[PDB]
């Protein structure tokens, strides 16, 4: 099913890749292996232009860090950055500042575009 | 533990200007007082 | 359980209920003789240690340690309480004797790094508190170390992420957190160092750093 979903995402058909990759996350027998189809799946709904529907596959991602006893992965680190860039934008300068400081142990170039966010929060908070 | 060395406070340019430029117009203050004395 | 319960009593944290460790340090010189144990006189080290009673430590931990030189719970004491006094002499030789006697502890690095780093040689202090801290993570004296080195270095912001690091390893003890308050006043954002001096204080109510900062 997840290949199903990356041959219609190349082949622009994002109205139906959305509903391939659904199936596929209830096929899955263990909710760890849904941290690579739940990044994907947000990025086509801000494709689709509708912020406010990928905030909740965004909060599924990055729960599934926690509930991993902090896995740190890479697609949840790309997932924290988005996360706290849109609060931002929301004005909610606390709830982005706790995301930030959680992915402080990713790549050279994730870490600096969270401190750079936890310093502008931090003043702000 | 390393116990880190304490923050020393720096006296800083801006106020040592602010204080010698007080001191120009003090003096200059009673000069013409002393010429119109 | 009469000597057992003071003796089980006298290990637990110092910063809380001071009087009490003095008191069951008295219990335990008298009348059972324990005066001369290695123990007791750690403990007394660490009251010294904790009130900054610097020049305490160096007599009584030179006191025992000649006795036996190489007791790996008693060392980071002296080694704190020798760079806080500011000699290099007696911390090359101990330094230099443990390197050759226990090479693969961290205890030797962590000395040898205080060693360099009271030389003001920071980039090999670097290197040094480095291979201590890999040796042995739980060992928050190397991180703290680490993060001095960066911050006398030149540079901070790696110092931030530093302090802010070694905070998060160790939940529960105030001093990480108060050196990264320290950094934070070196990076003028006071609102924050607000809350740490804060909570720092809440647990250390009579200490010079403290107040100082």
């Amino acid at each position: 099913w997840q290949v199903l979903g990356e041959c219609y995402s190349k082949t622009g058909n994002k109205v139906e890749a959305i509903k391939c990759y659904k199936r596929s996350i209830k096929a899955s027998q263990t909710v760890d292996q849904n941290t690579s189809i739940y990044y994907r799946l947000a990025q086509l709904y801000e494709e689709l232009e509708d912020l406010q529907e990928c905030k909740k596959f965004m909060m599924k991602c990055v729960d599934v860090e926690e509930l991993l006893e902090g896995i740190v992965t890479d697609e949840t680190v790309k997932a924290r950055l988005w996360l706290a860039i849109f609060e931002i934008k929301a004005g909610n300068y606390q709830l982005a500042y706790d995301y930030a400081m959680g992915v402080s142990s990713g790549t050279s170039q994730e870490i600096e575009e969270a401190r750079m966010l936890a310093r502008e929060c931090r003043r702000h908070m | 533990m390393i116990r880190r060395a304490p923050t020393t406070l720096q006296l800083s340019h801006d106020d040592v200007t602010s204080l010698i430029d007080d001191l120009n117009e003090q003096k200059l203050k009673q000069q013409l007082n002393i010429e119109k004395t | 359980k009469e000597i057992m319960k003071n003796l089980y009593k006298i290990n637990l944290s110092k910063y809380i209920n001071t009087e009490d460790i003095t008191k069951s340090n008295e219990i335990l010189a008298k009348d059972y003789k324990l005066a001369d144990n290695v123990d007791v006189v750690r403990s007394k080290v660490d009251i010294c240690y904790t009130q900054c009673k610097f020049n305490e430590c160096l007599e009584l931990c030179e006191t025992v340690l000649e006795n036996d030189e190489f007791n790996t719970n008693i060392l980071p004491a002296y080694i704190g309480c020798l760079y806080e006094l500011s000699n290099k002499n007696k911390l090359f030789l101990l330094s230099h004797r443990l390197a050759e006697t226990f090479p693969k502890s961290a205890i030797t690095w962590f000395s040898v790094a205080t060693y360099y780093m009271s030389l003001d040689r920071i980039s090999e202090a670097q290197k040094y508190y480095s291979k201590s801290s890999i040796l042995d993570p739980s060992f928050a004296a190397a991180w703290l170390g680490f993060a001095h080195t960066y911050a006398l270095e030149g540079e901070q912001d790696q110092a931030l992420t530093a302090y802010s690091t070694a905070s998060r390893f160790f939940p529960g003890m105030h001093l990480p957190k108060l050196f990264l308050g320290m950094q934070f006043m070196a990076m003028n954002s006071l609102n924050l160092a607000e809350s740490y001096f804060v909570l720092a204080y809440d647990i250390c109510p009579n200490d010079p750093l403290v107040l100082n900062e």
